[PDB]
């Protein structure tokens, strides 16, 4: 329940 | 506000006449929001992370509200396991890193 | 510094004595990098992003350098598409949001 939000558009 | 960072920098905001509750994410250069009625057309996009990539709904020009302060601007919904206010909002409400 | 969020905020890192750049990510729980050797003991782990899970290895007691900033803490290490610097690292050098 480490929870590890990076995101970007595909 | 200066919000630190031993805790999730989870924030109240406001969207569709509604409170949510939001993680503010340097990381993520989009706002994603778990699946919700918005008005108007929407576009498809695909959104990549930690675990891969989704398909989600790009609205755009949606009034968001963040802490209290006012945003308009693009909205993702989809199957993200968490509300993500990303830095197309954060520049908005003047958000900075600071150390 | 402060650092403004109009494009994804990536710092220089030292760690295992090799440079690497990282985004400081205030929507991680983790310190998370890609494959790369560490000294000591390991243990599995399983940790979530947008995308789902990913099986990374936990090495405690890590020293690294942010941006010149000299911390210890653990490093995940995995294959995950973008070295992250979340915020069990970001504490120790000080690092807050403003708005
Ligand atoms: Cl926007
Ligand atoms: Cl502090
Ligand atoms: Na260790």
């Amino acid at each position: 329940v480490s929870f590890n939000x990076p995101q970007i558009t595909a | 506000p200066q919000i630190t960072l031993w805790k999730r920098p989870l924030v109240t905001i406001k969207i569709g006449g509604q409170l949510k509750e939001a993680l503010l994410d340097t990381g993520a250069d989009d706002t994603v929001i778990e699946e919700m009625s918005l008005p108007g057309r929407w576009k498809p996009k695909m959104i990549g992370g930690i675990g891969g990539f989704i398909k989600v709904r790009q609205y755009d020009q949606i009034i968001i509200e963040i802490a209290g302060h006012k945003a308009i601007g693009t909205v993702l919904v989809g199957p993200t396991p968490a509300n993500i206010i990303g830095r197309n909002l954060l520049t908005q409400i003047g958000a900075t890193l600071n150390f």
